[PDB]
C-alpha cells in the first residue's frame, strides 16, 4: 500500500 | 505614634507616580482598577500576614475608632474580618469577572470606593496600633512607598474623599514629596 | 526621633515573613515600572506607524482602539485565576509514575487540551515550531502541579506498533524522517532530549508525527548497575511478544523509564552531547523493522548488560525483511558515540543516507502519512490505552493560585491561538 520513495 | 522622624527619606521611589499610576492612554478604567484594587489588597495582606501573629484585642486609632461594632470590634478581630471581606468581593466574578468580555457592574464603582475604604481602615490600623516595631528590620523604605502609591491612585481617581483621611492627613502632607498633587 | 532598632523575640514566622515581604516588594516595583514602560512603548509604536501611512481619523482610532483593546484583556487575565472545576475531564488517556494525563475540556469555553499532572516534592531538581506539542500555560496548588497543551488524538507510536506489530520499510522511512527533522530541530534550540522512545512520540490529526516534551522534567535516572549472581518452554519470537506484553501490562503504568533506547555513553559519567539522541533513533528504526527493540531483554539490567557490551549483542534475526540499506543504517546509528552517525556536524549527515533518496525534505509534512486516524469526534481516546490501572502511592488524602503575571509578548503568542 504506502509508497514512500 | 510619632511617624514624622527625620526617616522619611523613603527609598525605593526615585521616581513620581506619575508614570505608573495615571490611567495608560485607551485602557478600560474598569480593568485599570480593578487590577490594582486587586493588587494593593494582596501586597496590603502581606502586611498584616507579617503582624497577625501578635493582634490580640487591644480596636482603632484616636479621637476616630472603626467600629465593626455598628449593625447586625477588637484590632485582630475586624481586621481578619475586613481583609476576609475584601478577598471575596475581589474575587467575586460580578464585581471583578475574570472572563473576557464581561462589562463591569453598575455597583463596580461604588464596590470600588467601598473595597478602597476598608483597605484604608486596615491600612491606618496599622499606621496608628502597630506602626512601632517597622523600623526593626529594615522595612521603611517599602512601607513608605507603599503608602506612597496606595493614596496616589485612590486621589488619581478619587474613590475617597478627603475627610476620611483625617487619620493621616497630616502624614498624607509629610510625604507630599512623591504625592502627585 | 533619632533611635535604633534590633532583632530578639519575632518567632521565626515574622522574622523570615519580612525577608519575604522585602522581596516581594523589590519584584513588585520593579516589574511595575516594566510594565507601565512597555505600556508605554509599544502604545507610541502603533501610533507612529498611524502617522505612517495617511490614514483616516475614522481609521486611527479605530487601530488605536483596536490596540488599548488589547491592552485592557491583558490585565483582565493577570487578575485571572483557575484551577479544575474549571475544567471538566473527558478521559484518562496514559499515566506515568509521577501523574497521569488527561484530555480536557475546559468548563469556561470548552476546547480539546491535553492535562499532564505532575508531583512536587516527587521531581526532585532541588519556541512554536511543528514538530513538538504545544504548551499554552500552566497552574500549581497545594500538592500537583497542571500543564496545558494541545490534544494530540493519534495515539502515540508505542501504541501504533502494537496495532500493526511491524512497519514496512516505506512506513519505517516517513516516521524516521519525521523524526529526524523534529529531532534536528530541538537541537538545534541549544537542547539534547535524551529522552526518545516510541510512547514518547505523538500523531497529529493528519497522522503526522511530532515530539512531546524536551527531556527537562520527565522522569529518572538509571542504578548505574546491581548485581545477583530446566525445561525449556519458548519458540523466541513468541518468547518477546510474551515479555514486551509483561513491559506494558504491567509496566506502561507506574513505569521505570526503560533503558531500550538509551544510548551506552549515560550508563557511564556526564559524557554525552548532542549525539545522544540518534541512537534511540536507531534503536527505535531497528524496533519497527523487527518487531522489538535491540536489546530487548527479560529485565532492564539485562538490557543494561547488552547495551554496554553492543557490539556482540546486536544481531538481526531471520525474518528478512530488511534491505541493504536498512541494515546498515541502524548499525551505523547504534555504535559508538564519536564514531556514530550525525556525530560530525550532523544531523543532516543522517539525511544523506541511501536509505532515503527521500522527498525534498521539504514537502514532508504536506504527504499523505501512512496511517491517517480515523476520528469520531473531537474527543476520541480510540487511540488511547484507555484502560486503567491507577496506582500511585501520593495518596495525600483529605480559583486558588492566580495562574498569571506574564509579560505582554506571550499574551499575544497565546491568545493568537489559545
Ligand atoms: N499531548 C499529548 N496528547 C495526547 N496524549 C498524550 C500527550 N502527552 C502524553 N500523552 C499520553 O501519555 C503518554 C506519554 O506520557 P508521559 O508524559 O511521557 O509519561 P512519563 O512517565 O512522564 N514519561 P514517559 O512515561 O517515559 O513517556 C503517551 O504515550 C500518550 O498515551
Amino acid at each position: 500500500d504506502f509508497k514512500f520513495p | 505614634m510619632f511617624l514624622s522622624e527625620p526617616f522619611v527619606r523613603t527609598a525605593l521611589v526615585k521616581g513620581s507616580f506619575k508614570t505608573i499610576v495615571q490611567l495608560p492612554k485607551y485602557v478600560d478604567l474598569g480593568e485599570w482598577i480593578a487590577l490594582n484594587v486587586f493588587e494593593f489588597f494582596t501586597n496590603l495582606n502581606q502586611f498584616y500576614g507579617v503582624v497577625a501573629e501578635y493582634v490580640t484585642p487591644d480596636n482603632a486609632g484616636p479621637h476616630t475608632d472603626y467600629l465593626w461594632l455598628d449593625a447586625n470590634l477588637p484590632a485582630s478581630q475586624y481586621i481578619d474580618l475586613a481583609l476576609t471581606w475584601i478577598n471575596n468581593k475581589v474575587n467575586d466574578k460580578n464585581l471583578f469577572p475574570t472572563k473576557n468580555g464581561l462589562p463591569f457592574p453598575q455597583q463596580f464603582s461604588r464596590d470600588v470606593q467601598r473595597i478602597m475604604v476598608q483597605m484604608f481602615r486596615i491600612f491606618a490600623h496599622i499606621y496608628h496600633h502597630h506602626f512601632d516595631k517597622i523600623v526593626h528590620l529594615s522595612l521603611e523604605a517599602h512601607w513608605n512607598s507603599f503608602f506612597s502609591h496606595f493614596i496616589s491612585f485612590a486621589k488619581e481617581f478619587k474613590i475617597i474623599d478627603r475627610k476620611e483621611m483625617a487619620p493621616l492627613l497630616p502624614l498624607i502632607e509629610s510625604f507630599e514629596k512623591q504625592g502627585k498633587i | 526621633m533619632y533611635f535604633e532598632r534590633r532583632p530578639d523575640l519575632l518567632t521565626k514566622g515574622t522574622q523570615d515573613k519580612a525577608a519575604a515581604v522585602k522581596l516581594k516588594i523589590e519584584n513588585f516595583y520593579q516589574s511595575s515600572v516594566k510594565y507601565a514602560i512597555e505600556r508605554n512603548e509599544r502604545r507610541v509604536e502603533l501610533e507612529t506607524e498611524l502617522t505612517s501611512h495617511n490614514w483616516s481619523e475614522e481609521r486611527k482610532s479605530r487601530q488605536l482602539s483596536s490596540l488599548g483593546k488589547k491592552e485592557s484583556q491583558f490585565l483582565r487575565l493577570r487578575r485571572t485565576r483557575l484551577s479544575l472545576e474549571d475544567f471538566h475531564t473527558v478521559k484518562v488517556i496514559g499515566k506515568g509514575a509521577f501523574g497521569e494525563v488527561r484530555l480536557v475540556q475546559k468548563k469556561d469555553t470548552g476546547k480539546i487540551y491535553a492535562m499532564k499532572t505532575l508531583l512536587k516534592s516527587e521531581m526532585y531538581k532541588k519556541s512554536d515550531s511543528p514538530w513538538v506539542v504545544s504548551l499554552y500555560y500552566s497552574f500549581q496548588d497545594a500538592q500537583y502541579l497542571y500543564l496545558i497543551m494541545e490534544f494530540l488524538p493519534g495515539g502515540d507510536l508505542m501504541t501504533m506498533l502494537i496495532r500493526w506489530q511491524l512497519f514496512t520499510e516505506d512506513v519505517t522511512r516517513f516516521y524516521m524522517a519525521e523524526c529526524i527533522l523534529a529531532i534536528e530541530t530541538i537541537h538545534k534550540l541549544g537542547f539534547i532530549h535524551r529522552a526518545i522512545k516510541p510512547d514518547n512520540i505523538l500523531i497529529d490529526i493528519r497522522g503526522h508525527i511530532k515530539l512531546s516534551d524536551f527531556g527537562l522534567s520527565t522522569g529518572f535516572h538509571k542504578t548505574h548497575d546491581s548485581n545477583y549472581y530446566s525445561i525449556s518452554l519458548t519458540m523466541s519470537n513468541r518468547q518477546q511478544i510474551q515479555t514486551w506484553r509483561k513491559s506494558r501490562r504491567l509496566m506502561a503504568y507506574s513505569t521505570v523509564g526503560t533503558p531500550d533506547y538509551i544510548a551506552p555513553e549515560i550508563f557511564l559519567y556526564q559524557g554525552y552531547g548532542q549525539e545522544c539522541d540518534w541512537w534511540s533513533l536507531g534503536a527505535i528504526m531497528y524496533e519497527c523493522l523487527i518487531g522489538w527493540p535491540p536489546f530487548c531483554s527479560e529485565t532492564p539490567q539485562e538490557t543494561y548488560r547488552k547495551i554496554m557490551n553492543f557490539e556482540q549483542t546486536l544481531q538481526f534475526p531471520d525474518d528478512i525483511h530488511i534491505s541493504y540499506e536498512a541494515e546498515d543504517l541502524i548499525r551505523r546509528l547504534l555504535t559508538h558515540a564519536d564514531q556514530r552517525l550525525g556525530r560530525h556536524g550532523g544531523a543532516d549527515e543522517i539525511k544523506s543516507h541511501p536509505f532515503f533518496r527521500g522527498v525534498d525534505w521539504n514537502t514532508i509534512r504536506q504527504v499523505e502519512a501512512p496511517y491517517i486516524p480515523k476520528l469520531s469526534s473531537i474527543t476520541d481516546t480510540r487511540f488511547f490505552p484507555t484502560d486503567e490501572l491507577e496506582n500511585v502511592p501520593d495518596s495525600p488524602a483529605m480559583l486558588p493560585f492566580i495562574g498569571y503575571t506574564y509579560s505582554r509578548f506571550d499574551y499575544l503568542t497565546r491568545k493568537n491561538a489559545l
